[PDB]
C-alpha cells in the first residue's frame, strides 16, 4: 500500500508569508495527487488535484507541483480566511485506497513564550473513590510543540497518562496543555514522589515540577 | 443550491448496525459518483468507499478496515445515498462526510489512456457517530487545589476534574458565570473505560486565596445533573 | 435532474467524464 507523510503538523506563518508543505510518499503516484482543506469547524474543500491542476472557486494564490514521490502546496499571499488544515491525497492505485495525509495545521506566528508549569496531586475526595488522578498543566505558551513525561519514583510511566490542549487564545495566541496520570489508589499510595518533566523550546534547561506524597 | 445533508447519525453500541443517508441537491445525482468519507475525532481524514452510476452497474469499492461490514447504496429515484454500517467498532466512531465526486481524464500521456484523476469535489457538513457501551452517567467533580507547587510569583492555579461522564456534552463556568479571565477549560478526552474526561482549570493571583472564593459551576444535561464545587488551597 | 432530463425525450442519456476514460481506453484498445 501507499503511505502519505507530511509536513510537521502546526508550521508557523503570518499575514502575507509564502509557506510549503511537503507531501513525501511511499511509492511512485506520477500526478495522482489532490489537496484539499478544512477550516476549523467545517466541510472540507478541494484545492488542487492531479498535482498541479487549481479547482473551480479556489484563490490562485494557492499552488501545487511535484511529480513521482515528492510533492509540494504552496501558498503565496497568506490570508487569514486559510488559516486551517491541508491534507494531500493519493489517487494512483488500480484498486482504490485514496489514502489521506496525515494533516498540517497552520500555526498563528508569536513570539516564543516558555510555559508556565503547574502540577496539581489528587483530591482526598477522589482517593476515597479509590482513583487517583495527578495533572500538570502547561499555560500560556508558544510554539505547540511540546512533551510531558511522567515519574514515579525516578520510574518513567507511558500509556497510562493522557494528555489535552486548547486551540490558539484570540487575544494572545498561545496553547495551554493538560496531562493526566491516572493511577490506582492503592498503587498511588506505594509511591512518594510524582515529577512532571516538561521539555519545551524556550527552555534553557527543561524543567522538572514534583511533590512528595507526604507533604 | 448545491449541496450534501447527511443524516442518521448518534449512539450505538459495539457490534450493532447503523444506517447513514445523504440527500442531494443541485446536480444530476445519478450522473455523479458518490463516495463515503469519515473523521476520527482529533484524527484526519480517511476514505471509507465510493460508488458509481447506475449506468455503470453501481460497482462499489470499500477502503480495507471497513470492507466487509460497510455496505453503500444509491437510489436515484430520491437522489439518495446510503451507507449501511453492521458489526460495528469502537474505532468506526468520527464524523462521517458524504461527497460527491469527479474524475479527469489523463490526456496528456497516451499509454496512460484509461486512467484518471479522482477527487473530493462536494463535501457536507457530516454526521456524528459513537460507538460505545458506556450508559448515561453523571460527572464526579473533584477539586484541583492550588498550592505551593501551583503557584509562578504573585499567580496561582487552580481549576476543577470532571471526570467520569457520558455522553460528550458538558459545560463549565465559575463562580456562576462571574470569573472568565485567565480560565482554560480544555477539550473533553475518552478513557479507556468509554467515559469522558476533561479539567477546567484558572490562573489568578496568590494575594487572593482564602479571600476570594472560588466555584465551578458544572452543568451535565444528558445526565440532568448540575454541581457546584468550591475549590480550596491544599497544602 | 434527472426528472428534467428525461421529461420529454425517452432517448436521452447523460455522458460524464468516467465515459470519456472508456473511450480513451477503447481507442487505445
Amino acid at each position: 500500500d501507499i503511505q502519505m507523510t507530511q509536513s510537521p503538523s502546526p508550521l508557523s506563518a503570518s499575514v502575507g508569508d509564502t509557506v510549503t508543505i511537503t507531501c513525501r510518499a511511499s511509492q511512485k503516484i506520477s500526478d495522482y495527487l489532490n489537496w484539499y482543506q478544512q477550516k476549523p469547524g467545517r466541510a472540507p474543500k478541494i484545492l488542487i488535484y492531479a498535482a498541479s491542476k487549481l479547482g473551480s472557486g479556489v484563490p490562485s494564490r494557492f499552488s501545487g507541483s511535484g511529480y513521482g514521490r515528492d510533492f509540494t502546496l504552496t501558498i503565496t499571499g497568506l490570508q487569514p480566511e486559510d488559516f486551517a488544515t491541508y491534507y494531500c491525497q493519493e489517487a494512483y492505485s488500480s484498486t482504490p485506497t485514496l489514502t489521506f495525509g496525515q494533516g498540517t495545521r497552520l500555526d498563528l506566528k508569536r513570539t516564543v513564550a516558555a510555559p508556565s508549569v503547574f502540577i496539581f496531586p489528587p483530591s482526598d475526595e477522589q482517593l476515597k473513590s479509590g482513583t487517583a488522578s495527578v495533572v500538570c498543566l502547561l499555560n500560556n505558551f508558544y510554539p505547540r510543540e511540546a512533551k510531558v513525561q511522567w515519574k514515579v519514583d525516578n520510574a518513567l510511566q507511558s500509556g497510562n497518562s493522557q494528555e489535552s490542549v486548547t486551540e490558539q487564545d484570540s487575544k494572545d495566541s498561545t496553547y495551554s496543555l493538560s496531562s493526566t496520570l491516572t493511577l490506582s489508589k492503592a498503587d498511588y499510595e506505594k509511591h512518594k514522589v510524582y515529577a512532571c518533566e516538561v521539555t519545551h523550546q524556550g527552555l534553557s534547561s527543561p524543567v522538572t515540577k514534583s511533590f512528595n506524597r507526604g507533604e | 443550491e448545491v449541496q450534501l445533508v447527511e443524516s442518521g447519525g448518534g449512539l450505538v453500541k459495539p457490534g450493532g448496525s447503523l444506517r447513514l443517508s445523504c440527500a442531494a441537491s443541485g446536480f444530476t445525482f445519478s450522473n455523479t459518483w458518490m463516495s463515503w468519507v469519515r473523521q476520527a475525532p482529533g484524527k484526519g481524514l480517511e476514505w471509507v468507499g465510493r460508488i458509481s452510476r447506475n449506468k455503470d452497474g453501481a460497482k462499489t469499492e470499500y477502503a480495507a478496515p471497513v470492507r466487509g461490514r460497510f455496505t453503500i447504496s444509491r437510489d436515484d429515484s430520491r437522489d439518495t445515498l446510503y451507507l449501511q454500517m453492521t458489526s460495528l467498532k469502537i474505532e468506526d466512531s468520527g464524523r462521517y462526510f458524504c461527497t460527491a465526486d469527479l474524475g479527469e481524464p489523463v490526456v496528456s500521456r497516451f499509454f496512460e489512456w484509461g486512467s484518471y484523476y479522482y477527487y473530493m469535489d462536494l463535501w457536507g457538513k457530516g454526521t456524528t457517530v459513537t460507538v460505545s457501551s458506556a450508559s448515561t452517567k453523571g460527572p464526579s467533580v473533584f477539586p484541583l487545589a492550588p498550592s505551593s507547587k501551583s503557584t509562578s510569583g504573585g499567580t496561582a492555579a487552580l481549576g476543577c476534574l470532571v471526570k467520569d461522564y457520558f455522553p460528550e456534552p458538558v459545560t463549565v463556568s465559575w463562580n456562576s458565570g462571574a470569573l472568565t479571565s485567565g480560565v482554560h477549560t480544555f477539550p473533553a478526552v475518552l478513557q479507556s473505560s468509554g467515559l469522558y474526561s476533561l479539567s477546567s482549570v484558572v490562573t489568578v493571583p496568590s494575594s487572593s486565596l482564602g479571600t476570594q472564593t472560588y466555584i465551578c459551576n458544572v452543568n451535565h444535561k444528558p445526565s440532568n445533573t448540575k454541581v457546584d464545587k468550591r475549590v480550596e488551597p491544599k497544602s | 435532474n434527472e426528472q428534467e432530463l428525461l421529461e420529454l425525450d425517452k432517448w436521452a442519456s447523460l455522458w460524464n467524464w468516467f465515459d470519456i476514460t472508456n473511450w480513451l481506453w477503447y481507442i487505445r484498445r
